[PDB]
């Protein structure tokens, strides 16, 4: 008989501990694995695939239309859309990125925001996208917007433009749930010159917008998502 | 590892930021393709986002309850909660369910922890000390009919005996019939016109029956069982879109009617911040 | 002078040419291949009809109009009646296959509109009834007709609400599945190569569909002034590397 | 040290440290180079 | 090591005891610079004054309380102490607080011990055996609303279950967002005219929710939770003047008005002994 | 199963003992350290800095 | 005295676990084995012997 | 280990499927003696049918 | 590691991995070859 | 022997045995020698 002493914590059950256990089914042989395409190893692998952002959130019931950012022909100087960058809330929240970020407490890294244009091929347009780093207000006019991170996008044969929100930060991690100290800025978009439709054409054209994370990205300290809850256990 | 390299002014014919998303690719664009950057290192590995880590902590998967009371004159033990079964599932309490259904096929060993606590809601002189028996009943085994049937002999069926207030813990290998468990199945068990859709044995993980071994004392004792499940040795294939609407049933994808808009409406314009 | 843009796919006795492609997607970066022995279970030698089943079948055409919500086809169902592919299907106990899907929609440089073409492995549909109502067989086996998401709820059928992918997930996130867009201004076809994806090495072709192909208008069709307000969309699909096993009497399936 | 005979009884697995998003982010048939035109 | 060397009479032009304190230095003068000394050795290392040792013993950081009782008809569990949360802090009980605030920035892993004891202030037949659940709720997680919400499933959030009367112990890595925790912060969360001063997320260590898993017995049971915290792997920068006045608030430096003189007045003259 | 005997003191909590514990946050990666001037290692380092004495205590 | 911590599952009895136990009969010597024809090692050995099927179940 | 070997058409004078059960033997006939098979491996050892396992719980 | 002195006290035995059905499936005195006629 | 995988779970650290008061006691720009005049 070897002398032992038990410490504080004996008998506790910590849902996060990782130890060995007896197998209830001694000697059982599991089914062989066969090959299946698509294996995922890290959630970091999947948040780099871009998905659509319901940017046009202004509706009243969920609709395919809140994915469409409208553009008006012949407007000059004006603003196309605006949003803050609380990736865990608001427009971002239902996107795959938003949806995964919510399983973690802290995030750090660059984001990739792209816009794909869908107007007739014989039209043309020049837009400016601007990222405003924390510390200033959402820009109120392009002059204000153009003094921060921006890209003049020229609509052409190449249909999409990929803007990166480079990680601009004092503190090396931000909270995924919106927090002030930790806030990330604003994203706005304005006409640089203006949309022009060809003859025989009319109305609004739309941009689709996507979001995905750069390879830069870090997420840490897992927790429970506000995105799902329940009141009684389900049954069959 | 560098998180960003140093990059300076650019005036090229080589534009990495113009792409065609119609192709289905997400081109790997970085901050340094469109602003001037400085070197910085990652200092991070992405350890805690590994799927083994993501699915590897215990989650509550089931709460049931049984009572110790005089079975004298009870015509239906099962019905008096004299004993109770549970056909194992991971899709009845939604927290773990949403996590698993981020994948289509999943393969893992399970580690179960079972916590049992007792309650004595009406006048008792004391708290008795009860031993619970949890039997693993694979499909085809005789199922308990009374709380003290020959079934409980469990001569070939794994069973664990632990005390109420304590915890029991054991681990079961991946018992799926196929190479992975299907998180989803767009099929039937056969080409029947009325057979159930979606629910499949491809997911089946056994089933478990609980009872108190103790005979009855003078008062009644409520024992409530909580089953926790931890995936170990995880393998996951084919990522899918996360669950947006609420769940209604074990094993079907169905959402409730007149549900509410899941996308938050802006308080303001598209232009609003 | 090769462009990403022009392409030719010859499979069996049938060829497709596109002069306005946008590359092609190969699901999960894997190309269809036959079933290796190391992965095999059934001891039966399989049958590989080759060129008589691995050719291009063009399903009947759809009509995109300003009110369209989107269409959904299931595989191998959509092909249950095409030539010898279909016969083999009803006659063997088990079968396995990959596909090349080519979705076509041409317009002019004055039109606008953008379709999402996506392949979803194991697309289990939801009942519009809620609760645990099931979706009857016939409803998930529309055949070449596919399911029309702008048709009415029917009884025993699935829900046809587009912002929810017919299953409780948001349209916006379908992009995690192999997919390609058809943006009239860019593109006129979409091509996806689908490797066989299952948790078993070979399965039944009638009780289980292993992918749904979905074509969904996202930016509404907008025709030039006084143009007819609609465009046809055509889907052509070719089984590839098909194998059938466990031949016998010929399945009888509901309806 | 494993104290138990069966593999299911061992603790959690250890980090894939695999990580390759290209099956998801770039499943295109003809390779796309960043910087070269998307559609030629 | 010598504590003092031998030194004899001196009649020099080299005076080590005259200095200019205006310079900000404390010149390293020793007994042997001004008296005649003999050799002596230190016999000591200064082991127990290492900062790891100074901050490394468990200190009580929080006492809370929850009760097990029939929740039937309770409209606000939180309010009935049916369950309770705590946003982790080290500045609410002053003993450990004064110790930490001897430094400006501090970095360490935490080891928590949680002792839970039960009380039955009014007539009970017995002492029941309750299991406590302590859930770690990071900012952004759903917070419990009832004592038996879906939240308690805690499928992704670390939780520990232990018995009242026992102790639970686990250790959490340094969860700060920056490189160190700020013991002080002369800033705001943004340039707002009315935002709070001093209190910062730079210090944030998570938060914890407690509940009893047991249903209710016939009597009521008070369970009082004591959280102890031990710093391990300590790193401290920039020493500061010790706290002289009493504390009034978590996170602000504020002292109470009409406080009392903190320097003891002489009973006698400056000349007094 | 290896035979053991538990000694007096089992289960006690001594605020001054130093042992290992399970981490509640398995696999989490702490923020990198950056350099900060002023690190203190021993309280013996700081009690050698001189400070003023309120000698005139008579108020 | 070596410090220990007990985990969840301590004290449980799992009918399928396989561990060592003290022998109640220390030092006892079992009867020698003699040879007996017919040893079975696997149930897989015996299910390969064919047996009759009551196919005509209609009685 | 192979569970089935590959075997093709047969037109022989050597018939493994005709036997005389009166002898008391169970002749070791396999799928490949009477249909055309493909190779497949066992992937299994028969561990949990060992008599030690069967009587050991 | 055995902690106990007697052999009865050790854990379960380990798989025969013996397996030879012929004492049961082919106890015939003159050897029968599959493919050759049963009765000559 | 660490029984646990993560570094936070290890016991207390071990004595700096670093000790250098000069950053606090003599942060002067031009070095002062004891015995030499303070102000020259």
């Amino acid at each position: 008989g070897l002398p032992t002493t038990t410490l504080p914590g004996s008998g506790q059950f910590l849902t996060t501990d990782d130890r060995q256990s007896p197998s209830a089914l001694p000697n059982y042989e599991p089914t062989p694995r066969i090959h299946i395409p698509g294996k995922v190893h890290n959630l970091l692998e999947i948040i780099q695939v871009d998905t659509l952002i319901p940017m046009n959130n202004t509706h009243t019931k969920d609709e395919v239309n809140s994915y469409l950012i409208p553009l008006n022909a012949n407007r000059q100087n004006e603003q196309v859309f605006g949003t803050n960058l609380f990736i865990g809330d608001g427009v971002f929240k239902t996107t795959l990125l938003g949806e995964i970020v919510q399983y973690y407490t802290h995030w750090s890294g660059s984001l990739r925001f792209s816009l794909m244009y869908t107007g007739p091929a014989l039209s043309s347009a020049k837009l400016i996208l601007a990222y405003t780093p924390p510390g200033a207000r959402g820009p109120q006019d392009r002059r204000e917007a153009m003094l921060g991170t921006h890209v003049v996008w020229d609509i052409g044969l190449q249909s999409t433009i990929v803007m990166t929100i480079p990680w601009t930060s004092g503190v090396q991690f931000r909270y995924t749930d919106p927090d002030t100290y930790t806030s990330a800025g604003f994203l706005s978009c304005w006409y640089q010159t203006s949309l022009i439709l060809p003859p025989e054409t009319t109305g609004q054209v739309y941009l689709l917008s996507f979001i995905s994370a750069c390879p830069d990205f870090k997420l840490r300290l897992m927790k429970d998502t506000q995105t799902i809850s329940q009141t009684v256990a389900l049954t069959e | 590892t560098v998180a960003s390299i140093s990059s300076g002014p650019k005036h090229t014919q080589k534009v990495p930021i113009l792409t065609a998303n119609e192709t289905g690719a997400t081109m790997p664009v970085l901050p340094s393709d469109s602003i001037e950057t400085r070197t910085t290192y990652m200092h991070f590995n992405g350890s805690e986002t590994d799927v083994e880590c993501f699915l590897g902590r215990a989650a509550c998967v089931h709460v049931t309850e049984i009572q110790n009371k005089d079975a004298t004159g009870i015509d239906n033990h099962r019905e008096a909660k004299l004993f109770n079964d549970w056909k194992i599932n991971l899709s009845s309490l939604v927290q773990l369910r949403k996590k698993l259904e981020l994948f289509t096929y999943v393969r893992f060993d399970s580690e179960y922890t079972i916590l049992a606590t007792a309650s004595q809601p009406d006048s008792a002189n004391y708290s008795s000390n009860l031993v619970v028996q949890a039997m693993y009943v694979p499909p085809g085994a005789p199922n308990p009919k009374e709380w003290d049937d020959y079934t409980w002999q469990s001569a070939s069926n794994p069973s664990v005996f632990f005390k109420v207030g304590d915890t029991s813990r054991f681990s079961v290998p991946y018992v799926g019939l196929a190479s992975a468990y299907n998180c989803f199945y767009d099929g039937y068990s056969h080409d029947d016109a009325e057979t159930q859709y979606g629910i499949t044995v491809l997911n089946h993980m056994g089933s478990m029956a609980f009872r108190i071994v103790n005979e009855h004392d003078e008062h009644k004792t409520l024992v409530k069982i909580r089953v926790y499940h931890r995936a170990k040795h995880v393998e996951a294939w084919i990522p899918r879109a996360p669950r947006a609407l609420p769940y209604t049933s074990i094993g079907r994808t169905n959402y409730p009617k007149n549900t509410e808009p899941v996308i938050k409406k802006r308080k303001g314009d598209i232009k609003s911040y | 002078g090769y462009s990403d843009r022009v392409q030719q796919i010859t499979l069996g006795n049938s060829t497709i040419t596109t002069q306005e492609a946008a590359n092609a997607v190969v699901c999960y970066a894997e190309w269809p291949e036959y079933l290796p022995d190391v992965d095999a279970s059934d001891v039966n030698k399989t049958s590989k009809p080759d060129t008589s089943v691995c050719r291009f079948y063009t399903l009947d055409s759809k009509t995109w109009t300003t009110g369209s919500k989107g269409w959904c086809w299931k595989l191998p169902d959509a092909l249950k009646d095409m030539g010898v592919f279909g016969q083999n299907m009803f006659f063997h106990s088990l079968g396995r296959s990959g596909y090349t899907v080519h979705v076509q929609c041409n317009a002019t440089k004055f039109h606008s509109g953008c379709l999402l073409v996506v392949v979803i492995p194991e697309h289990q549909l939801a009942s519009h009834e809620g609760g645990n109502v099931s979706v009857k067989y016939t409803f998930t086996h529309p055949g070449e007709r596919g399911i029309d998401l702008s048709s009415a709820n029917e009884v025993g059928g699935p829900v046809k609400d587009v912002l929810y992918n017919m299953n409780g997930t948001l349209l916006g996130n379908l992009l995690i599945f192999p997919h390609q867009f058809i943006n009239l201004r860019t593109n006129n076809t979409a091509t996806i190569v689908i490797p066989y994806i299952n948790s078993v090495p070979i399965d039944s072709m009638t009780r289980h569909n292993n992918v749904s192909l979905m074509v969904i208008p996202i930016a509404p069709l907008t025709v030039p002034t006084g143009a007819t307000p609609s465009l046809p969309i055509t889907v052509t699909i070719a089984p590839m590397c098909t194998e059938f096993s466990g031949i016998r009497s010929k399945s009888i399936v509901p309806q | 040290i494993n104290y138990y005979k069966d593999a299911a009884s061992t603790s959690s697995a250890g980090q894939s440290l695999s990580m390759d998003p290209s099956k998801f982010t770039e499943p295109v048939k003809d390779l796309m180079l960043k910087g070269a035109p998307a559609l030629n």
